[PDB]
């Protein structure tokens, strides 16, 4: 019998997570704030991870590794891809600057493009919009020439789930989602913003396309697969971003234990090319895949430390 | 601080207490005429404790027997270890005390209570630095219950820095001798309350279930119950009486065990019950103990929180086991041991087992059960005030209903108490 | 890269290596204090025997 | 010659430094007598063993050192052990009851009614002192006497010695190797009492030297003297430098002056090959990057989740500044040493070449190189957090503290003290993030 807390209890994925652990008769909530538990489901913000790893003959395990969050805030993003030297200045990264700070940098940029350079933070003429708003931010390369998903002109994303277990194991689950905006318009401006939230039906369920209907379009329109014009290159990009940080929050020799699922947002060009927007570190699930994802979650990083056809596609060791 | 002075009060109490000198004496190589003859040095580290030393080798025990009747301490003189005690220390009055707390605590016993401190007194002031007073009695009798509490409230005025500890046998119906036993409990609980630090609850009830639905002995003695006491009672002043990690004393249990001044009545528990050719295993003992058919109080742990909780485990074991099956007993049980104390239980080894027993664990907490005890006696008490029943026997010795009332408000109190952190 | 200070010695070496550059109360009072919670302890006492002689 | 007194209070402290001085002696060649052969000098000698040895007209050399317990127990044992010839009575000083775990009772209480007993016989040792450098006080966080006494000794040492510097070697409270229920109480409040009266505190938490006794010696219950068997080892690196020849942490205060950037963030947390001598041989590069390696620390904390304001590595045995600096390289491209941005990134370095010694039938191996790191993270904080919260589970139901304020205390000074450390976590915080 193992025993576990919960500490976030917006956590969809993670409440799916305790409700199986629950349902398999070996693991056993406690209150949150007990100490002496296997497992920890915790908080998105100010988890105690000081506090991890002191209780005498109790292994732990926790599901945030501590310091993703430089691959998780948009602005610390952009930060470690640019003096990263294992990710250069890279090829699958919108051209980025960080303002409050890298304000001229941005400008003399934008010059070189506006001699014969649309931006985001989306418009075209350098107005900011940051002073007349809230916190730092970053000025990002728009993508005006996306891949269109063509019977309805549409935008999409592309979003990957990334399991990372205590052994620095990468797993890509084979089901990711696209999430498809009203046609386009390089002239104006919901669609351009292809969330789900903005979205809120007709050529897509909820706006929502699975992998085999984008294979079969691929397949169809462009005689290519998923896998050769997208795929190599998403697991390219989700490599690169991880094995990057692992020396800085692996914890394979740490009194504690971590993993955590994250979910990538990439945006597919009209040379089928593919590039990273951001990296999420709580995010939800598609509501058909909840299921299946969720129990891999258990599978794989859970009853992993704690024992008791792969959903997932095996990037690292 | 090292020195105890050891105090047995009342036929019960000098009954468990002399099993007591019986046990430990043994644990020590002591024979019944005060000569060590013993292997181990282990058994004279610190012996000082419990003895003094006299003469050619001899150890006496630093006992005072005490009674208002010559019957019970007359059979002591006469039984095993019968003189091994100072016979000076045998302070006696003829008259009884009639099972009565007012007689023990106001009338017969204020009598007798100056020759027991004078007999405290020559202890005390031989010893080089006394941690205080180990008292055995019932509270359902009279000499015990009501003697012993105005002993201790005399002692306290002598030594109020010093620790007052008691073995206090609580009553029950199903082992009675008479129906006062519930006034003269709520009685004496009122004085604990204040003028203890630290109480071992030892519940007849419970000890007579052990005897019958364990040990299944279907027609318990007195004997029966006092073997399961002197067991525990060897148990829980072990790690006092021998050297190793954490050199014990009665205070520094006191300010581990006793989180608030009051609420520091403990609930003791022993594997293997005995009345054994194969040892148990670590597991074994360890849940043996934790289970409520080992605990000499009445309450089940599961029904209310471990506040602290110290075990003690002797013999030849892998400490690893120990605290494997520690940690596992908590780990698993989490549930049951208070979240705003951390690391509540505590764990100790002594390689000397007790006699007959190769390996063995005792274990001593403050749990909020014990409300379950006070609370039995409180009902008991209510219904024969609420009628004033058997209250003239009391009243005729200069008593009022006051006192009583007062005192059922205390110990109803101290349930509210405890109950109040098993909600926390 | 920097190494500065290197002091050798027939029983050690000692140096620096730089990697890239940067960018009370009274006798009295406490005796007192003492002497305060000498008092409270005494305090306590008194109430004490004084309940007990009550 | 700038002489170091140590000061060992309570039992750990007691029992720490009886091991650290065997080592010291082994290491030195000072036979439990008291003779040291090698000294040619006799009567007599301003070498550098002296800053922690002096010596008699017979050829002594007497630790410059006082033990202190409230119980006669433990040093009872000095008194009558191996060493006991070593050190002289007064030297040794035994009370009558300990402080039932309560820095109340030892602060107070007790304390008052020997402090100036034992700063009698500091004198003594300080009047043999022709440049008293200052003090090395050993002590427990969670015991009463460790805690409380310390606290008052501190404060009066401050007094009586005011220029004069205070090193501490500090006992962490963890809840294995056993700890009463109140040494977060305790912790707390002689960190408060003492803070200030402190120049450079080393904090040794029980759990990790356990975990190393453990894993890198497989011992499956460590006792108290394999664990300070360890410790010791720790210290005498630590202390070497002041007991042999150097140019690196030869004096106490250089301590601070290399490690202590604010005189409250003056805790540095420690890093130490511990191999059983069950052979292969660690490499400069290898050993120092352990001294990278989390498991290998003193306190257990993830380092790299915070910043580095100072470090300095101490090494010991055959060990050339070449390796090193090679080493340091290496390490720097592949681990993660973030710093402050208002400090150089360098690291001080230094060799004793004085190789390391074992206590005969121990369980540490003989090494031919070892190395302690001394480094200054914001890190530290974790270990104040862990005791700050458990403290506060506590005081929120007041638990336990009818004890102290029946010693003399005040619920306020509980408050006062807890306040500190919220003032101290956040000075780490900014000094960190
Ligand atoms: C003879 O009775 C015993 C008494 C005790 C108590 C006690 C009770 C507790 C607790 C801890 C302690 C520790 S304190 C300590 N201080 C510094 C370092 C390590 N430890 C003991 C030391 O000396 C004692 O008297 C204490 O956590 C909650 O409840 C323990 C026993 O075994 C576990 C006993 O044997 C059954
Ligand atoms: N590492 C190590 N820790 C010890 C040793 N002795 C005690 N401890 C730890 O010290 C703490 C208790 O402090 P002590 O030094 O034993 O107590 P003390 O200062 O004598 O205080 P009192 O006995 O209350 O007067 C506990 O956390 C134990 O883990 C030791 O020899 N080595
Ligand atoms: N450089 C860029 N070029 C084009 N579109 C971009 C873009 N950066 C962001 N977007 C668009 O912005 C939308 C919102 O995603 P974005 O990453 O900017 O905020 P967000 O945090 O809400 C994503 P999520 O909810 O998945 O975490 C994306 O769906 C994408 O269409
Ligand atoms: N366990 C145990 N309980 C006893 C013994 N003798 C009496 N009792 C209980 O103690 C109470 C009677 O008190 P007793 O000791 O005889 O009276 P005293 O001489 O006036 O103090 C009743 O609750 C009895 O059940 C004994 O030897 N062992
Ligand atoms: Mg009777
Ligand atoms: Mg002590």
């Amino acid at each position: 019998m193992y025993t576990f807390v919960v500490r976030d209890e917006n956590s969809s994925v993670y409440a799916e997570v305790s409700r199986l652990l629950l349902a398999t008769g070996q693991w056993k909530r406690l209150r949150k704030d007990n100490p002496r538990f296997n497992l920890m489901l915790g908080e998105r913000n100010r988890l105690p991870f000081g506090r991890l790893g002191h209780e005498p003959g109790l292994v732990q395990l926790v599901n945030y590794y501590r310091g993703a969050d430089k691959l998780c805030r948009k602005a610390s993003l952009v930060k470690l891809i640019k003096t990263s030297p294992e990710l250069s200045e890279c090829t699958w990264f919108p051209e980025s600057y960080v303002i409050y700070d890298e304000r001229e940098v941005f400008l003399a940029a934008y010059n070189r493009r506006r001699e014969g350079n649309v931006w985001i933070a989306i418009s075209s003429e350098a107005s900011d919009f940051i002073d007349e708003q809230g916190q730092v931010h970053v000025i990002q390369k728009y993508l005006e020439k996306p891949l269109l998903l063509e019977p309805g002109h549409r935008k999409f994303d592309i979003r990957s789930w990334v399991l990372v277990d205590h052994l620095y194991n990468i797993y890509l689950y084979r089901e990711g989602v696209l999430r498809t905006s009203e046609p386009y318009n390089s002239a104006n401006k919901t669609c351009h913003l292809t969330n789900h939230c903005i979205q809120k039906g007709r050529y897509e369920e909820g706006n929502e396309m699975f992998f085999e209907e984008f294979n079969q379009y691929l397949m169809d329109a462009l005689n290519t697969t998923l896998e050769n014009s997208i795929l190599l290159q998403i697991k390219h990009i989700i490599r690169s971003c991880l094995m990057c940080i692992e020396p800085a929050i692996s914890t394979k020799h740490l009194h504690y234990q971590s993993f955590q699922l994250f979910g990538f947002d990439f945006m597919v060009d009209e040379e089928l090319k593919v590039w990273l927007i951001e990296v999420n570190g709580a995010p939800a699930c598609a509501q058909k895949l909840y299921a299946e994802l969720c129990q891999g979650i258990v599978d794989v990083a859970i009853s992993s430390v704690f024992p008791l056809t792969s959903i997932f596609i095996k990037l690292h060791h | 601080m090292r020195e105890i002075v050891h105090i047995q009060a009342g036929q019960c109490g000098n009954q468990i207490g002399a099993k007591f000198w019986e046990v430990i004496s043994d644990e020590h190589g002591i024979d019944p005429t005060g000569s060590y003859h013993g292997d181990s040095d282990l058994q004279l580290e610190r012996i000082n404790v419990y003895y003094n030393e006299a003469t050619g080798n001899k150890y006496v025990p630093r006992a005072i027997l005490v009674d208002l009747e010559p019957g019970t301490m007359d059979s002591v003189r006469s039984g095993p270890f019968g003189q091994i005690f100072r016979p000076d220390n045998f302070v006696f009055g003829q008259s009884g005390a009639g099972n009565n707390w007012a007689k023990g605590h106001y009338t017969e016993g204020a009598e007798l209570v100056d020759s027991v401190l004078d007999v405290v007194r020559k202890e005390s002031e031989s010893c080089d630095c006394l941690q205080g007073f180990q008292l055995t009695h019932s509270l359902g009798g009279g000499t015990g219950s009501g003697m012993g509490t105005l002993l201790i409230s005399k002692i306290r005025e002598e030594y109020p820095d010093r620790i007052m500890n008691t073995f206090s046998v609580m009553p029950s119906p199903k082992v009675s001798d008479t129906v006062v036993e519930p006034y003269n409990a709520t009685l004496s609980v009122h004085q604990l309350v204040e003028n203890t630090d630290e109480t071992y609850c030892i519940d007849n009830e419970a000890l007579y279930d052990i005897c019958f639905r364990t040990l299944k002995l279907t027609t318990p003695t007195y004997g029966d119950l006092n073997h399961l006491v002197s067991a525990t009672m060897s148990g829980v002043t072990t790690c006092l009486r021998f050297p190793g990690q954490l050199n014990a004393d009665l205070r520094k249990l006191a300010v581990n065990m006793v989180p608030f001044p009051r609420l520091h009545f403990f609930m003791p528990g022993f594997a293997p019950l005995t009345s054994q050719y194969r040892a148990l295993t670590v597991p074994e003992l360890t849940q043996q103990m934790f289970d409520s058919k080992n605990m000499m109080a009445a309450c089940d742990p599961r029904h209310g929180r471990y506040l602290t909780v110290a075990a003690i485990f002797r013999g030849r074991m892998s400490m690893k086991e120990v605290d494997e099956q520690m940690l596992n007993v908590q780990n698993k049980n989490s549930s049951y041991f208070v979240e705003w104390i951390p690391n509540n239980v505590k764990t100790a080894v002594c390689d000397i087992p007790p006699r007959g027993l190769k390996m063995s664990a005792t274990f001593i907490g403050n749990s909020t059960a014990i409300q379950e005890l006070f609370k039995r006696i409180s009902e008991q008490f209510t219904a024969m005030f609420r009628r004033k029943a058997f209250l003239h026997w009391y009243t005729g010795e200069g008593m009022d209903e006051m006192e009583f009332t007062e005192a059922e408000s205390n110990m109803n109190d101290l349930v509210s108490e405890y109950q109040q952190y098993q909600d926390a | 890269m920097e190494v500065i200070e290197l002091n050798k010695c027939t029983s050690g070496q000692s140096f620096e290596v730089i990697l890239k550059p940067p960018s009370d109360p009274s006798l009295e009072e406490i005796q007192k204090k003492l002497e305060a919670a000498e008092e409270r302890r005494k305090y306590q006492e008194a109430e004490l025997l004084k309940h007990l002689a009550e | 010659m700038r002489e170091c007194i140590s000061i060992h209070v309570g039992q750990a402290g007691v029992q720490i430094g009886n091991a650290c001085w065997e080592l010291y002696c082994l290491e030195h060649g000072i036979q439990p007598d008291g003779q040291m052969p090698s000294d040619k000098t006799i009567g007599g000698g301003d070498d550098s063993f002296n800053t922690f040895f002096s010596e008699t007209g017979a050829g002594k050399h007497v630790p410059r050192a006082v033990f202190v317990d409230l119980e006669p127990t433990v040093i009872d044992e000095v008194r009558t052990g191996t060493y006991r010839q070593l050190f002289h009575p007064e030297q040794l000083i035994t009370g009558k009851e300990d402080a039932a775990n309560n820095y109340a009772r030892g602060h107070y209480t007790i304390g008052k009614e020997i402090i100036d007993l034992v700063l009698d016989r500091i004198r003594k040792l300080a009047d043999q002192c022709t440049g008293l450098q200052g003090f090395l006080v050993f002590h427990s966080f969670g015991g009463g006497t460790g805690s409380g006494f310390t606290s008052l000794l501190m404060e009066r040492l401050s007094v009586d010695y005011g220029k004069k510097s205070k090193l501490e070697f500090s006992i962490y409270p963890a809840p294995q190797v056993s700890t009463a229920v109140v040494e977060p109480y305790n912790s707390i409040l002689t960190t408060h009492t003492t803070l200030e009266h402190s120049d450079c505190a080393f904090m040794v938490d029980n759990e990790a030297i356990y975990d190393i006794c453990r894993r890198n010696l497989d011992i499956e219950r460590p006792t108290y003297t394999n664990l300070n068997r360890l410790i010791s080892q720790i210290v005498s690196s630590i202390t070497a430098s002041l007991r042999f020849d150097g140019a690196l942490n030869v004096d106490l205060t250089e301590f601070q002056t290399n490690l202590v950037p604010y005189p409250r963030i003056h805790f540095p947390l420690a890093t130490y090959p511990v191999i059983s001598a069950e052979h292969e041989q660690l490499s400069v590069a290898e050993i120092t990057n352990a001294c990278f390696e989390p498991a290998n620390q003193m306190v257990k904390c993830d380092p790299r989740h915070g910043k580095y304001m100072a470090c300095c590595l101490l090494y010991r045995g055959d060990v050339v500044p070449k390796d090193v600096n090679a080493a340091i390289a290496t390490i720097k491209t592949k681990r993660s040493i973030q710093f402050v941005d208002w400090c150089p990134t360098g690291f001080k370095v230094g060799i004793n070449y004085q190789p390391p010694t074992v206590v005969p039938g121990g369980d540490l191996a003989k090494v031919q190189r070892a190395v302690c790191m001394l480094s200054n993270t914001t890190a530290i904080a974790e270990a104040w957090a862990r005791l700050d919260h458990k403290f506060d589970l506590m005081y929120a139901k007041r638990a336990f503290v009818h004890w102290y304020v029946g010693e003399g205390m005040e619920e306020g000074e509980f408050s006062e003290a807890r306040e500190d450390m919220a003032a101290l976590e956040k000075d780490y915080e900014e000094v960190g993030v």
